[PDB]
């Protein structure tokens, strides 16, 4: 692996928010 | 209360501005070259250095850019940088500079030899953001910090420890992480941590585990949009007098000023401008733990991944020649904008209603919603 897994979210918005 | 907040901010944003003029005035720099991100960056160490020395400078002759290697009497900054700031020390504005840094850093590097060395799955990425932030930074700066930031640091505070008043510090440590957390138990088991004079293994392990929690249930971080000095400097000059105009780091203020920065960049001979435009943009704004979907949707343009990126990192080292560097212009426009949120969601769809707003909605007026359903390229820059 050694990648991401989650999203750290960055903005106010509608989303499905990935892990 | 646009007052104080907005205007309060703006004038530590003048400060930062004017700063760099003079200190650009000095090094008898060309318009062209202030502009160089290169060179605005090594302006920013300096003092930051200063506040708590020498640099990269580069140059440009008929042709090719020749890097000067200098030095500025470590006083003599900070003799300079007040001089900006009404002779005020304006620790917000250096804090400032030092999270422009983090941001990039935090999207130019991936730090995983510190997690697990730390004993932290590198997985982890999207909670680590500000682990290069200096802890001299501010109050409002640890808010920007990620929750896997918290533990890696408590992690070797203990860690060293339980392998004097180091205890309020701990304690504190904690509270922030706590007040990441946005649920009841996320809230309470923080605290059956905070219990432990001497938390060995017992808090070391648990930690952990909530760490990983914030991968399901984020936490409350700030993003803060943090431009080069030059951009503040180059806009200073321009007339902008933000104290009075009102500024913000999470409104539409830095996307509107940086549609019209004029931002130039040393490019390594292979490199791709586009990429290295992207990189920029994603440290402008927080965005390289961002979902790549979102980022490229109010980008304008595709967001690439990390691994597919064609840059090495935007500082430039010693050991390479300038006879084979040249220099492009920075892309940092973007389509739409977004309030930089300090959530991370919770119940699957986040921040519902909340949308994206376009460049000309100044107030906060008309939301837009973005529908993915569409051909993408991934969701994590890692």
């Amino acid at each position: 692996s050694s990648g991401q897994i989650s999203i750290q979210p960055t903005f106010s918005v509608q989303r499905n928010l990935p892990f | 209360n646009a007052t104080e907040i907005r205007a309060s901010v703006g004038k530590m944003i003048d400060g930062i501005g004017r700063f760099y003029i003079q200190m650009c005035t000095e090094l008898k720099l060309s318009d062209y070259e202030g502009r160089l991100i290169q060179n605005s960056l090594t302006i920013e160490r300096m003092v930051l250095s200063a506040f708590d020395t020498g640099g990269p400078i580069y140059r440009r002759v008929d042709g090719k850019w020749r890097r000067e290697l200098i030095l500025y009497d470590k006083e003599e900054i900070r003799r300079i940088w007040r001089q900006a700031n009404n002779g005020d020390d304006a620790t917000a504005g250096l804090t400032h500079m030092m999270i422009w840094h983090s941001n990039l850093n935090d999207a130019t590097y991936q730090r995983t030899r510190a997690l697990v060395r730390t004993g932290m799955d590198p997985r982890m990425c999207s909670l680590m953001q500000g682990s290069t932030l200096p802890r001299r930074s501010g109050a409002a700066g640890a808010a920007v910090k990620g929750v896997g930031t918290m533990v890696m640091e408590l992690i070797r505070m203990i860690k060293r420890g339980i392998n004097r008043r180091t205890r309020i510090a701990y304690e504190r440590m904690c509270n922030i992480l706590k007040g990441k957390f946005q649920t009841a138990a996320q809230r309470t088991m923080v605290d059956q941590v905070r219990e432990s004079r001497n938390p060995g293994n017992a808090e070391f392990e648990d930690l952990i585990f909530l760490a990983r929690s914030a991968l399901i249930l984020r936490g409350s971080v700030a993003h803060k949009s943090c431009l080069p000095a030059c951009v503040y400097g180059s806009a200073v000059a321009s007339g902008y007098d933000f104290e009075r105009e009102g500024y913000s780091l999470v409104g539409i203020d830095p996307f509107r000023l940086l549609q019209n920065s004029q931002v130039y960049s040393l490019i390594r001979p292979n490199e791709n401008p586009a990429h290295k435009s992207q990189l920029v943009w994603m440290a402008c704004h927080s965005a390289a733990f961002e979902d790549l979907r979102v980022s490229s949707f109010i980008r304008g343009t595709k967001v690439v991944p990390r691994g597919k990126l064609s840059t090495r990192g935007v500082q430039i080292a010693s050991n390479e020649n300038m006879e084979t560097m040249e220099s492009s212009t920075l892309e940092l426009r973007s389509r739409y904008w977004a309030i930089r949120t300090r959530s991370g969601g919770n119940t699957d769809v986040s921040f519902q209603g909340r949308g994206v707003f376009e460049l000309s909605d100044e107030k906060a007026t008309s939301p837009i919603v973005p529908s993915f359903d569409m051909s993408n390229e991934g969701s994590y820059f890692f």
